[PDB]
């Protein structure tokens, strides 16, 4: 019997809403990684994360498991 | 309404009997309330899981 | 504020105990203790439960 | 609290008795920071050396490391005990203990 | 010790995540790593438990007296307390038997 919540998680990251934000926040994620391997990185004060395009995807996926999770319980 | 005449006829009920009523009352609605509560609660209270755990 | 600073927002789960006539689900009152003793009690008290 | 500080790296981890009325979300935050540790944090986020990345914490930044894991514990009445499931329990009894 | 045991190779890869989540959070594995919430863990498979220069130790962990072996470490993994009674170490244990089976084999490898 596999965790309810990251079933229902997974189910979610594969719609079209889904997968649009995963790749959003993915886009991202490489976007930073080649800020990260240039020279200066270090001292820039100025960094971009992928915490708002991650919250977007969260949000998503919370917004429709919420109300499906407790029927998957006892 | 006869219904009222026949018990008080045109009088206000006193005290006394509001009073009485007040009383019996009391005792038939928390009995109505906490049987309607309880139902519809059933499987949840404590009591209803004492009866499952029996091992 | 920023996202990360406010921190995400919880969504709304169906607690058995949502709604102005429901009590709580005591079996899983029970089953929950067990889940402190076992797993967060090495690190968290509860002082005020008797 | 010094014994509790030196055993969690500086840090307290609160008493419960009232974690359900003491944090605005009640349940649903107490449920979600326990079932919400994802496996790193998000790109860009330098995680401070003994920390762990929880999005609904304020922050994003906290002392406590994900605790839950599919079948750490054996119910006593033959259910299964998945993360969200223990979440689920254990959130419904510190609401009990709280109120 | 055996006959109560059963620990067999397994995924050094699924077993050095498996100590990323649920171990080094208190404890470092390298030579030469510092001690935290809990004892550095290089070399212990060598050694007996309560041994870790610098580290201050539950009594019951000291009185403990194990030569720390696979199926040793794989009994203790699976519930630390029923194992050594009063041991400080928070963690309720890897109750599946692949998933210990996993992490003792990363451990054998970056414990030498
Ligand atoms: C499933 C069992 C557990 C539950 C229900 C639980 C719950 C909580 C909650 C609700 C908080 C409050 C976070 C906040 O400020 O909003 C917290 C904090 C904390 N917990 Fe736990 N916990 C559990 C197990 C553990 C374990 C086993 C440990 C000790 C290794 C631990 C260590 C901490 C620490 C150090 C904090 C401080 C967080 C900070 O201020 O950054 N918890 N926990
Ligand atoms: C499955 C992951 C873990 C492994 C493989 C592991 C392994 C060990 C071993 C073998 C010992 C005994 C060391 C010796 O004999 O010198 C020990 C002790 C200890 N561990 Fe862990 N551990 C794990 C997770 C944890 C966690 C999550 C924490 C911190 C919350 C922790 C806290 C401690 C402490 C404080 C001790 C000292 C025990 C005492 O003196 O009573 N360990 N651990
Ligand atoms: O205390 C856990 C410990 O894990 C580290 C390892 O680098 O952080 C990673 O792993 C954690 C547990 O899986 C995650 O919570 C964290 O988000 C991830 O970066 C340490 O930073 C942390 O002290």
């Amino acid at each position: 019997v596999t965790d309810q919540l990251e079933d229902l998680r997974e189910h979610f990251k594969n719609t079209e809403e889904g997968k649009a934000l995963v790749h959003h926040y993915e886009e991202c994620a490489e976007r930073v990684k080649i800020q990260q391997q240039q020279p200066g990185y270090a001292d820039l004060e100025h960094k971009e994360d992928c915490v708002e395009e991650f919250f977007h995807l969260q949000h998503y996926l919370d917004t429709a498991t919420a109300p499906r999770l407790f029927d998957k319980l006892k | 309404s006869s219904l009222y005449k026949t018990f008080f006829k045109r009088n206000a009920v006193f005290v006394g009997t509001i009073f009485a009523g007040a009383f019996v009352f009391q005792t038939v609605f928390d009995t109505a309330i906490t049987s309607w509560y309880e139902n519809h609660n059933k499987g949840k209270l404590w009591k209803d899981v004492k009866a499952r755990i029996a091992a | 504020m920023t996202a990360a600073e406010h921190g995400l927002h919880a969504p709304a789960y169906a607690w058995s105990h949502n709604g102005p006539f429901e009590t709580f689900d005591h079996a899983s009152i029970r089953r929950g203790y067990q889940v402190y003793r076992e797993v967060c009690a090495a690190c968290h008290s509860l002082d005020r439960v008797a | 609290e010094q014994a509790a500080r030196a055993a969690n790296q500086g840090a307290l981890p609160p008493d419960l008795s009232l974690i359900v009325k003491a944090r605005h979300g009640g349940c649903d935050y107490i449920f979600s920071l326990l079932t919400g540790y994802p496996d790193e944090p998000p790109a860009g986020v330098a995680l401070p050396p003994g920390s762990n990345y929880n999005p609904y914490f304020p922050g994003g930044s906290i002392a406590m490391a994900r605790v839950l894991f599919d079948d750490m514990v054996e119910y006593e009445d033959g259910t299964p005990a998945t993360t969200s499931q223990m979440a689920k329990d254990v959130t419904t009894f510190l609401n009990w203990c709280a109120e | 010790a055996k006959e109560s045991t059963g620990f067999k190779p397994g995924s050094a890869k699924k077993g050095a995540t498996l100590f990323k989540t649920r171990c080094q959070q208190c404890h470092t594995i390298e030579e030469g790593g510092p001690n935290k919430v809990g004892p550095n863990l290089h070399g212990i498979f060598g050694r007996h438990s309560g041994q870790v220069k610098g580290y201050s130790y539950t009594d019951a962990n000291i009185n403990k007296n194990v030569k720390w072996d696979e199926d040793s470490m794989s009994e203790y993994l699976t519930n630390p307390k029923k194992y050594i009674p009063g041991t400080k170490m928070a963690f309720a244990g890897l109750k599946k038997e692949k998933d210990r089976n996993d992490l003792i084999t990363y451990m054998t490898k970056a414990a030498k």
